[PDB]
């Protein structure tokens, strides 16, 4: 009934509300804005002594990288808040509520992703207003939203399941960071070394951790039919597992 | 809220063993026993924080159950008032300002309700936690040592307030608690739990009853 | 262990105000007051967990101080026994097996001492925590509601045990606690704290004394 | 007096004792061993169809990388254990003890670093026993110890200070990982872009975070006189700050 739905949404509202009140959020936004403005101002308009013309695509990709990381950390905090304060015990009292808890968090993750995508959009629009160059297609920004939604929801639900499996929070933040910064590190470090190097590299296109992390610094994207399906399928199964698990795990 | 043949063990340690429970038209049921007997365990089964109890827990899920188990659960960087509003909106039906105020002033937590929880004393946290549970305007209230950290006056006012509320709301209250003297203030029965099962059903000191039953464990 | 002119505030909230304290050749001093008065604060100043108290805390650092403040502090994934050994070796002088055993069996925690702490009940954790403090074989023992979660028998045996120990070891004990009835079992004086200062020094019910002093806050 | 020193050491012994009992330690060791054996077996002895002759230096560097990360996490756990369990409150009761606490942890960090260096040594000795190639100089392994001691002590004390400053543990594990995997990521991503690119890159030689992280994957090292001094000086000041801070921070 709508009463159930209402209670679920009320929890969502509080998590988002918190994001918009903590000064930390505001700080993080200012940091991103500063870094982007810095790149634009310092060299995009000056390195080759151009007549102040820049590549928004370079800015775009950098902004995405930063916001996806900050976003993922916001997602992790959203996920771990109840384990941290121990308040989870007050929610998981019956199946209807336990399931609603997962639903609420899933919704919050989606809304966080939307927020970050909106920030990304705004930062880049300001850059476009500020200098010269051909503006990016609206549809490019839209596809960027899709990337954010998928990236963050995939990692969010994955980490959520782990959080519930272990009931630890320190290692969730650790994994969020670790996974993001390991793919781009390890690829060029050793992928080329084994006789299976090419095999391994090709394999990454079918592994969401690898391809979603790699695309975090791309100016654009185009998922292959398989790659698209695999990522979305992974999201669906994690969601399902979270439900099946929460329904059985003692708190 | 009925328990039929509940059995629960941790490995080889049987805590509950074919234990039955109900409210025989009673409203306030006290739960008495020694530490290590399983009072919290029983309450968790009723709350539904345990799903491995090998038995039947009969709950009309249409109803709300409010509860407080072990140490208080609060969001530390938020105000007391914030927590009450949140839980009323989240676990409860909605935030009822008048209801909330009656509890705050009855408990006398008013002077610090707008301060952050992390700045609260243990006692203050418990007064708030009880209120948090009450905010669901539940029918079943399950409290694990609700006055454990309260001072003499706090305990009396809180317990008195709850008794008033069980008529305002059609409630059934289960209180697991030391300080038999507090149970004696607000009760209409008490059950004595020992070795995984109920031993006495005492309808209405409780201290004398308790010792008669449990003193021989150690003595 | 003497306190001279201790003053402590949190922002505008003055908790202690020119408060003095000593042991006038007494051994067991109870501390009584309402929740929000500052009993823990006083103890933290004495323990030395606070360094911003604007006053003089006179401690011969040659001596050991054992203590328990708020909820028990234990390593959750280790056994009870492990914690006792660790603290005896770490904060204490060394691990005294005979001493340890007397406490374990006197408290009656023996049946679960080898189990992991995370599997302990709140009551069990407190019995252990008291023992952990005692393991330092301290001279000054400071306990914040030491029997807060104990059952009727646990409380009596633990408190009795400590009183025996204050002669075995030349100790001075400060106990902040509700359950005036427990203070009355083991005490030779009690002090009543209100509005940041001591109001009565009662040398030796304490419950009647308490209400006479504090009831007017709320009533 | 020796009584003080004894109590400090008893705490150290317990932290190390814990490391040697948890199955997680054993798992981590096996993982490293497996990865090294894997590289040796799969391609070092076969990629170019050599007569089973390998470069121990490639193995050496990889092993170092893995052990330094695992090591740093062990260090972080050692640091945060008391905040996590709340047991820190039982230690910080007086200045002599508060200071001793810092001393104990400093010693534990050093001993952890030694342990990891010993593991590194053993893994590589096994590899040398196993296949052909010119064995690495004993003195190279020794210098590798020095690297471990410095790397881990620098990060350890830095993170320790943060841990005490914030009294949070989730963010200590996060920083440990983040810092390690960010330097090698960011360098080639944007260092070359600004007109100050060369200036920035050169600057990294004087910034311990950058140069210590970068050398984690080197087969060897040679610190410049400045670089050597800067790192060691940084360790000393962190140690000092930890003492000054613990002596004043309410618990
Ligand atoms: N997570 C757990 N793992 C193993 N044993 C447990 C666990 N939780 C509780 N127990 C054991 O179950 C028994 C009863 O536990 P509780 O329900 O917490 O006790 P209780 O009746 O509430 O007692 P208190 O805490 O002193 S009021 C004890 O023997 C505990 O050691
Ligand atoms: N970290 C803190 N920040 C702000 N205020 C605090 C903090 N800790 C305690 N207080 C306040 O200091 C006063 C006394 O605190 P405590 O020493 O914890 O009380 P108490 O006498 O031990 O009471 P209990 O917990 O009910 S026995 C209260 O008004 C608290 O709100
Ligand atoms: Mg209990
Ligand atoms: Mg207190």
């Amino acid at each position: 009934v709508p009463r159930g739905s209402h209670r679920i949404l009320n929890l969502v509202k509080y998590d988002l509300y918190s994001i918009f009140k903590s000064p930390l959020t505001y700080l993080a936004i200012l940091v991103v804005s500063s870094l982007i403005a810095t790149q634009s101002i310092l060299m995009a308009n000056s390195m080759d002594n151009p007549k102040h013309i820049i590549v928004y695509g370079s800015v775009f990709a950098a902004a995405k990288w930063l916001l996806l990381i900050i976003g993922l950390m916001f997602v992790v905090k959203t996920i771990t808040r109840d384990f941290s304060q121990g308040t989870i015990q007050l929610y998981m009292s019956k199946v209807k509520t336990r399931v609603g808890y997962i639903i609420s968090k899933t919704i919050s993750i989606i809304l966080i992703s939307i927020l970050f995508a909106l920030i990304h959009y705004v930062i880049l629009i300001v850059v476009q207003a500020s200098s010269n160059g051909k503006n990016l297609a609206f549809s490019k920004y839209v596809d960027n939203l899709w990337f954010f939604l998928i990236f963050l929801l995939f990692f969010g639900l994955f980490l959520f399941l782990i959080t519930l499996a272990s009931q630890k929070t320190a290692m969730i933040f650790s994994l969020g960071v670790f996974l993001v910064l390991i793919v781009p590190f390890i690829k060029p470090f050793i992928t080329f070394i084994p006789r299976y190097g090419e095999k391994v590299l090709d394999a990454f296109d079918y592994i969401p951790f690898a391809y979603l992390t790699d695309k975090m610094i791309s100016s654009n994207f185009d998922f292959s039919n398989w790659q698209w399906v695999i990522s979305l399928g992974s999201i669906v199964i994690f969601f399902i597992l979270n439900i099946l698990y929460v329904a059985k795990k003692d708190i | 809220m009925k328990l039929e043949h509940i059995t629960k063990k941790y490995g080889s340690n049987v805590v509950l063993n074919d234990i039955d429970f109900d409210f025989g038209d009673s409203r306030i049921v006290g739960l008495i026993g020694k530490n290590g007997v399983g009072k919290t365990t029983v309450m968790k089964v009723m709350n539904g924080n345990i799903i491995k109890f090998d038995g039947k827990v009969d709950i009309d899920n249409a109803d709300n159950i409010g509860f407080l188990i072990e140490h208080p659960k609060l969001y530390d960087n938020k105000s007391g008032l914030y927590n009450l509003k949140l839980f009323a909106q989240v676990l409860g039906k909605g935030f009822d300002k008048a209801y909330t105020d009656k509890i705050i002033d009855a408990f006398g937590m008013r002077p610090y309700i707008k301060k952050k929880v992390k700045k609260y004393s243990m006692g203050m946290k418990q007064k708030l936690a009880i209120a948090v549970s009450l905010m669901n305007k539940p029918k079943f209230l399950i409290l694990d040592e609700p006055t454990n950290g309260m001072d003499p006056d706090g305990s009396i006012d809180v317990l008195t307030t709850i008794k008033s509320l069980v008529n305002e709301l059609d409630m059934r209250i289960l209180i697991s608690s030391h300080k038999l003297e507090d149970i004696e203030l607000i009760c209409d029965r008490a059950v004595f739990l020992r070795d995984g099962h109920f031993v006495q059903d005492v309808n209405m000191s409780l201290r004398d009853t308790y010792f008669n039953i449990n003193q021989r464990g150690d003595k």
